[PDB]
C-alpha cells in the first residue's frame, strides 16, 4: 500500500529528464531516417520554460510538444528537412529555436 | 446615511483591494490604513492594492508611517485623487507606483512646506532642538517628493517655499501624477 | 426615528433601486459617501440609470467637483431630482445630470451664487494673493461647468450669480438647469 | 425605554399598517424621512391610503414644502391625523391631506402664522432685497398653498396668519384645515 | 444599570403584560412613545385592560393632551396607578383613568396647579394679548377636564389650583382624583 | 469595563438568583428600574426572598417613597444588605427590610438625617409658605418611617437625625436600622 | 480599540479564568462592578481563587470599603497581583489578598497616605465637628486595616502615613503589604 | 470608517496572527488593553512571538513600567516595530523588545527625553519635597531600563535624555534601541 499527498513587517539532473522525455521523438525520427541532436543550451531552455517547481515536470511535456515537435513537423513538411539528415536544435537570444 | 445592501459600499469597495483615505492623516487614520494594507498584502500579496485620497492632509509622522507602509508591503499601490490632496495627502499621492498615480479630471493638488500650528515655548536651549527637527522633516518631505516627482530637492522646496496649487494636468506635468482619466460614460 | 420592516429601512430600499440621497451638506464625508455608492450602483449595473434625490443647502467646492467628476464618470447615466431645494454647490450637481433626465419638483427651489469665503484667512499679502487667485480659479471653474451643463454662457453665469439668484422649478427649468417640472400621480386629483 | 414585542416595536408596527409619525420639528432630517417612507408605501401598494399623524412644533419652509410635494405626489391617498397639535408648518401639512381624510383629536391645537425668520442676514442692502423678496416669495406661496387646501381666498388667508391664530379642532373644522373631530370609540364610555 | 440580556428587559416584560411607564417628563417624544404603545396594545387585545404607571413631574400641555385623547380613544379600559408622585400634567393622567381603576400607593403625593409659563415670550403687546389669551384658554380647559374626572366644579378646580396644592393618595381619594389606595400584599406581614 | 459571557453581564446573572443592586443615587431613572425588577422577581417567584444590595450615597424623597412602597408590597421578602454606605434615603431602604432579614457588612455605615433642599425655592412668600409645609410634611414622613421599622419614636428619631448622625454597622445595629452584622464566609479563615 | 477574537475580548477571557481587573480609580461605579463580579465568581465556583489586578490611582473611602468587605466575605480566596501602580484605596485592596497570595511585579509602586477631602465642605461649625469627626474614625479604620493586614501597630501606620509613603515591589515586600514580588518568567531569559 | 470582510475588521485579523498595535498615548487603559492581550497571547501559543506595533506620542510611566513589565514577563518572545514614531514611553517599550527582534520601518522617528511633571503640583514644602525624590527616582529608573536594554551606561543616557534627543531609524541602530531598520518588499522594482 502506497499514499500520497506572515501577515506584515517580517523581514528582519533536470536536463537528463528532457533528454528522457525528448527520446520519444528522437526514437520516432530514427523510425524516419532521423537523428535529433539537442545542444546545452537548448536543453536549458527548454527545462527552463517547460518546468515548473511548484508542479514539477508536469508540464514539460506539453512544452516539448509546442517549441518541438509542431516545428520539427512543420518542417518536415515543407520538405527542407529530409530523411538521412541530422536534425540540429539551437537555441539564440525571450529566446527562439533553430532547426539546421 | 449610509445605506447597506446584500454589506456596506465600503466594505464592497475593501474586499476589492480599494483603501479610502477620506480623512485627515492622523495617528487613527494612518494605523486604519496601515492594518487595510497589510492584511490586503497577506491575502493576495501579487494584486495591485488602489488607494483613494480625498483629504485635506495632516501630521507628519502619520503621514511617514502610511507612506513606508505603503512603500514596503509587496503589493503595487495604484494612488487616485478625487477630489482634493492637500499637504500630507500630496506626498502620499505622488508616493504611489509608477505609472499607477491618476486623478480625475477636476482634482486639486497642494504642496506647501511643513507649518506648526501653535507655539512651542520653552527654553532658547529646546527651541533649538525644535527648529532642527522641523528643518529636518522639511528637507525629509522635500527629498521624498523629489524622489517621487523626479525633480531636485532645490527645485521642490522653491516651489513649496509658498502655497502651491495644481490642477490635475499641472500635477501631472510635474510629476505627481501619470493620467488624467477620462470620463467614461457611455453617452 | 425612521422605522425598518421585513431588516431593510426606506434608504437601503431606495438603494436598492438605484436612488442615491443627496439630503445634506455637501462635505468630505457625504462626498465620499456618494462616491462609493455611484461606484458600487455602477459596477453592479452599468447600463441602468442612477438616480440622485438633491434636497440639499450646498457646501464645500472640492467636495463639490468630486461628486461631479464621478457622476460624470460612472457609465450609468445619471438623473438628479431636486426636492425641496439646490442651493449653492447642489444646485450644479442637479444641473449636471444627464441632458433630458434632470427634475425638480413644482414647489422645489434652486439657487446659485457665486462661491463666498467662510471665516476669515489671515496672513502675509503673499499668502492671501495667492488664496485670491485660487478663489478667483474655483468662481471661474463653477462658471464654466454651469455654461458647460445649462447652455448659457460663462460671461452670462458670471452676471447672474454675482448676488444670489433664487429660481423656482419652472424659472430653473427655464434657464436651462432641469428639463422638467414633476407632474403630480394622484388618482383623486384625476 | 421604548418597548419591542418577530422582534418589533411600536413604530415599525405602525409603519406595517401604513402609519408615518410626523412627531418632530420639520427639518432636512425629517422631511427625507417621510418623503423615503412615503414612497416606500407608495410603491408597496399605490391604490392604499397612506396615514399622517402629526404631533409637530413647525419648522422650515423648503422641508415643509418637500414633504408637501411628496405627499401630493404619490399615487395614494393621504388621511392626516392632528395628534396633539400642528403648529406652523405641520398645520400646512394637516390641511394637505386629501379633502374628507384629514381628521383632528377633540383636543388637538392647530397653529398658522406667517413665516418667521430666525435670527438674523447681515450683508448689504443689494442682498437684503433679495432676501426679503425670497422671504415674501415663501409667505405668498404658503398662502396660496392654505388657500388652496382650505377653500378660502388669499387674502383671508393673508389677514388671518398676519399674527399667530390658534384653533382648536372644532375651529379648525370650520374654519376647513380638517374635515372631521375623530370621537371616542372606548366601549365602556358608550356604554353609560 | 437595568439587568437585560440578548431583549428581556424588564420593561418588555411589563409591556407584554399591557403596562406603559410613563416614568419621565411628559414632553413630544415621550408622548408619541405612550400613544404608539396605547394603540398597539388596543389592537394587540381590544377588550383588555391597559395599565399605565405614573411616577412623572409633569409637563408640557400639548403632549398631556396628545396623551389623554388617545387614553380616551382607545377601545380599552385604562388602569392608573400613581406610584411615587404624579404632578402637575401627570395629575391629569392619574385622574383620567376609566373611573374605578385609579390607584395609588399609600405613600403617593399627587400635585396639581395650574399652567404656567417656561420662560418668558417677548413680542409686541398684540403678540402678547393672543399669547395671554391662549394660556387662559389651556388654563380654563385643565380646570373643566379636572371637574369632568373628579365631579367637582370647575369653579372649585380654578380655586384650588391657583396655588399649589399637595396631597397624599387618601387625599387624592377623597378629593375624587384616584379612586383606592392600594394595601400592600406582603405575605409575612399576614 | 464589565465583562460579559445569550449575552449576559454580571449584573444579569445576579437578577436571575434574585439579586438587585441599588448602587446608584435614587432618582426617578434608578427607581422605575429597581420597581420593575422586584415586580419582575415576584412574579417569577413570589415565596422566594429578594437580596437588595444597598451602597447608595442618598437621593430624592418621591423616588424613596416608590421604592419603599414596592418593597412592602410585593409578596416576596426582601433582604437588604449594606455594603459600603447606605446614606440619607437609602437608610430608610435599608431598614426598610423584612424583619430580620436587613444586613450591614462590619464595614458598612449608614448615614441618617432630615430632608435638605439644596438650592433655593423662590417665590412669593404665599408659595414659600407652601413649600414649606410639603417639606415639613416629608420630614414626618421619613421620621414616621424609620419609627415603624427601627421601634423607636418619631419624637426620638426627629431628635436624632437633627444634624447627620453616622452609624456604624454594630450601632445601626443596636439602634434598629438592621438585624445582624454579615460575618465572613471565606473558607480558608474558619 | 481592543481587538475581539473568534467570540469574545481578552477581559471576557479573563473572567472566564476568574481573574478581575481594577483598572480604573476606585469609585462606586467600579466598586459595584467588582462587587458584582466577586459575587458571580464565588457563585460559579466557590471553592476556587479569584485573581483581582489592580492597577489604579485609587479612590473614595466608601467604595474602598464596600470592595473590601466583599473581598473578605466570599468563600473563594483573592489572590491581588499589582501591576501599574497601587495608590491610596487600592493598595489596602493590595493588602487585602488572602495571606500568602499577594503579589507585585518587580516595577509597581505602591503609595499610601491617609485620607484627604479634596473639595471643600460648608457648614455651621456644629456640622463641621461632626465631619472632622467622621474623617477622624475612617483615618483610624484605614490604619486599623493596613495594621491587621501588615502585621504593623496601628501606631506604626498612622506614623508612616502622615506623608505620601511610596514603596517599590521589593520595600513593600519588607513593609507587609505583599508577599513576593513577581519574577520574569521569559523563556528566552532563562535560557541565555 | 473600518470595513470588514469574510466576519472580521483588520485589527481582529492582526490580532490573530499575533499582533498588538499600540497607537494611542500610553496610559491605564491602553497599558489594561495591552497587557489583557499580551496574557491572552501568552496563554494561547507560549512558544510564538508577539509583535508589537508602536506608534505613540508616549504617556505616563505607571502605565508604561506596566506594560513593560508584562512583556518582559510574559513566556513569549515579544518583537517590536516602530511605524511613525517612538515617543518618550514608548521609545523605552521599542527598547525593551526581545534583543535581536527590535525593529523600525527607515522613516520612523524615536524621540527620547527625561521624564517631565505636566502641570503643577501645589502642597507645603514638606510634600514638595516627596514628590520631587519620586520624580527623581522615576528618572533614574527610566534611564536604568534604557542602559540596560540599550547596552549604553546610565550616566551617558542621563546626559542624552536631558533634552528631547530626536532620533532616526539608523541612529536609533546605532544607539541601541533598535536592532534593524526594515527594508521595503515590494516586488516591483525590487
Amino acid at each position: 500500500l502506497i499514499f500520497t499527498s506572515g501577515l506584515g513587517f517580517s523581514k528582519g539532473e533536470i536536463i537528463r529528464m528532457v533528454d528522457l522525455m525528448i527520446s520519444r521523438v528522437a526514437g520516432q525520427l530514427k523510425s524516419k531516417d532521423m537523428a535529433l541532436v539537442l545542444t546545452d543550451a537548448a536543453k536549458a531552455l527548454l527545462a527552463k520554460r517547460g518546468f515548473d517547481p511548484v508542479l514539477g515536470a508536469r508540464p514539460l511535456r506539453r512544452t516539448i510538444q509546442r517549441e518541438i515537435e509542431d516545428q520539427l513537423s512543420e518542417k518536415i513538411l515543407f520538405e527542407e528537412v529530409g530523411p538521412g539528415q541530422v536534425v540540429t536544435v539551437d537555441v539564440d537570444n525571450d529566446a527562439v529555436f533553430t532547426f539546421t | 446615511i449610509l445605506p447597506s445592501f446584500i454589506s456596506n459600499p465600503y466594505n464592497k469597495l475593501f474586499e476589492e483591494r480599494i483603501i479610502f483615505l477620506g480623512v485627515q492623516v492622523d495617528d487613527a487614520s494612518a494605523n486604519d490604513i496601515m492594518a487595510q494594507l497589510l492584511v490586503l498584502e497577506s491575502l493576495d500579496p501579487d494584486r495591485d492594492i488602489t488607494m483613494y485620497i480625498n483629504s485635506p492632509g495632516g501630521g507628519f509622522t502619520s503621514l511617514m508611517a502610511i507612506y513606508d507602509t505603503m512603500q514596503y508591503v509587496r503589493a503595487d499601490i495604484q494612488t487616485v485623487c478625487l477630489g482634493q490632496a492637500a499637504s500630507a495627502a500630496a506626498v502620499l499621492l505622488a508616493a504611489g507606483t509608477p505609472g499607477k498615480r491618476m486623478a480625475l479630471p477636476n482634482a486639486r493638488v497642494l504642496i506647501h512646506q511643513p507649518s506648526l500650528s501653535g507655539v512651542i515655548q520653552g527654553q532658547f536651549s529646546d527651541l533649538e532642538i525644535q527648529a532642527a527637527e522641523i528643518e529636518r522633516m522639511r528637507t525629509l518631505m522635500e527629498t521624498t517628493l523629489a524622489r517621487h516627482t523626479g525633480k531636485d530637492a532645490g527645485v521642490i522646496r522653491k516651489d513649496t517655499d509658498r502655497d502651491k496649487i495644481l490642477t490635475a494636468e499641472e500635477a501631472k506635468d510635474y510629476g505627481i501624477i501619470d493620467t488624467v482619466l477620462e470620463y467614461r460614460k457611455l453617452s
